[PDB]
């Protein structure tokens, strides 16, 4: 739940 | 001497190594908000000190403890948290005060 590109 | 982070609003507080800790979105904070990024700001527990350096270009923010007011840190710059400031990775929200341990 902490991966993903950041806004 | 160690530090803790207590988050404002009452949550677990989070215990830091001595040396250099990569904080934001991740598990040490447990924050999920993807305006938070994975490598937001460096705390560097040395000496008996804490300090923070934002490297992200979402900013962080640090209040004082004899002020009222989450300020923005300088991108890239070294700045001591004192036992009872605050520090952000929002403007009003991830909100966490220092505390010492002997």
């Amino acid at each position: 739940p902490y991966a993903g590109s950041t806004d | 001497g160690g530090f803790e982070l207590q988050p404002r609003d009452g949550g677990p507080r989070v215990a830091l190594a001595p040396g250099e800790t990569v904080i934001g979105r991740g598990p040490l904070l447990g924050i999920t908000d993807k305006r938070v990024s994975r490598r937001h700001a460096i705390l560097e527990v040395a000496g008996g000190q804490l300090r923070i350096k934002p490297i992200h270009t979402n900013p962080c923010f640090y209040q004082s403890s004899e002020k009222s007011q989450l300020l923005p840190l300088k991108p890239n710059l070294w700045c001591y948290l004192n036992p009872g400031d605050s520090f952000s990775l929002l403007v009003d929200k991830y909100i966490f005060r220092i505390l010492s341990i002997p």
